[PDB]
């Protein structure tokens, strides 16, 4: 859902991995700075915190 | 990709720089110059004075 989200508010200019902790993944999206912005909104808008 | 982005911004600062670089160095040999120039014609001038000065001199004297 996160993925789908991002890529529609980053389009293709982005890298997104993950690395699994010991249940779900700390994940990392990587922009560039001034698309900090549309990073947050979909995290904000689907519930994910920081 | 995001990384196709990144190398349009390098190539964008370093053709400014370089720019800015040959902006110093046309303007320092061209103040330079026009300064070489100026102090050859203060030699002029004071070639003159001197040339002048001394004929009257000379010429009083005799």
């Amino acid at each position: 859902l996160v993925e789908e989200a991002l890529r529609k508010a980053l389009e293709d200019r982005y890298l997104l991995a993950h690395e699994a902790y010991a249940g779900g993944v700390p994940a990392l999206v990587v922009v560039h700075r001034k698309e900090v912005d549309q990073a947050k909104a979909a995290l904000s808008r689907a519930g994910v915190a920081e | 990709k995001l990384e196709a982005i990144l190398s349009q911004e390098v190539e964008a600062e370093i053709q400014a720089l370089l720019q800015e670089a040959e902006a110093k160095a046309e303007a320092v040999k061209r103040e330079a110059e026009e300064k070489a120039k100026a102090l050859l014609q203060a030699r002029e001038r004071a070639l003159e004075a001197q040339y002048r000065a001394a004929l009257r001199r000379a010429e009083s004297a005799g």
